[PDB]
């Protein structure tokens, strides 16, 4: 994914 | 899930069954998995929920006839509303689960993508609204997780369809205008997944709507890309 969970 | 078909296992492997034990176990809600200690799921399932020691979140379930007492889940650690929220209908329907533990991904639990913040203007023409709820008002929660194909409906349209609502860009519509497809009791707080360039990304969380599949009454979804930076500050705190 391009947004990135921690 | 009105009109919709059972899934295939591992079909939606970010779709969780959210329980409440209090009085008695049952399902509460879907939601997302979307990190490895978090579920976005809808704000509204937490109406009188006073405590997350209540809450059981499962992964990996194709049937609810999964879930025994040996059957193993998830704690939540603490349930993080949305501090504008007050209702389903006025928006703001969105909130995340801090799991007690971390999930192991694989092939029957792992994350769906956010949406991204360039992809505001991409056209989503394949998505999907998933979950156990109800196929009609007056019916029950069912065992096999459904599936449905549904249009998104734009923002001007969804507004004609509901008068006397106010329809704003936080919330995404989706529905055919003869009806026949849509989620149903049961199915708030799960997804609404989009299939783009072979990723499927999470654009909306079942929220809301004036009964189930009704001819021009669009399903109400929170707008997930217009929460993205809300999710990152909640999961990404330092
Ligand atoms: C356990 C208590 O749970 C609840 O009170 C609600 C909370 C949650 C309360 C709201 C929830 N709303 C939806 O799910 C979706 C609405 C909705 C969404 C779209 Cl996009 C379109 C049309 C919609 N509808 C309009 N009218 N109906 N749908 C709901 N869920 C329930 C009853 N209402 C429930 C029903 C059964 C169970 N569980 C059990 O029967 O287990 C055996 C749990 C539910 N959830």
């Amino acid at each position: 994914c391009t947004t990135k969970i921690k | 899930i009105v009109g919709g078909t059972a899934s295939v296992r591992g079909e939606w492997p970010w779709q969780v069954t959210l329980h409440t034990t209090s009085p008695t176990q049952r399902h509460l809600c879907g939601g997302s998995i979307i990190g490895n200690q978090w579920i976005l799921t809808a704000a509204h399932c937490f109406y009188g929920v006073e405590s997350p020691k209540i809450l059981r979140v499962y992964s990996g379930i194709l049937n609810q006839s999964e879930i025994k007492e040996d059957t193993s889940f998830f704690g939540v650690q603490e349930i993080i509303i949305h501090d504008q929220y007050k209702m389903a209908e006025s928006g703001y329907d969105i909130a995340l689960l801090k799991l007690e533990t971390t999930v192991g991904y694989g092939d029957s639990q792992r994350p769906i993508c956010l949406p991204s913040k360039g992809d505001r203007n991409v056209i989503y023409t394949d998505c999907w609204v998933t979950g156990w709820g109800y196929r009609k008002l007056r019916d029950k929660i069912q065992n096999t997780l459904q599936k449905a194909k549904i249009p998104l409906v734009t923002n001007e349209e969804c507004q004609k369809r509901y008068r006397g609502h106010k329809i704003t860009h936080k919330m995404i519509c989706a529905g055919y205008r003869e009806g026949g497809k849509d989620a149903c009791k049961g199915d708030s707080g799960g997804p609404l997944s989009c299939k783009h360039n072979e990723v499927w990304h999470l654009v909306g969380i079942t929220s809301w709507g004036e009964g189930c599949a009704q001819r021009e009454r669009p399903g109400v979804y929170t707008n997930v890309v217009e929460y993205v930076d809300w999710i990152l500050e909640k999961t990404q705190a330092v």
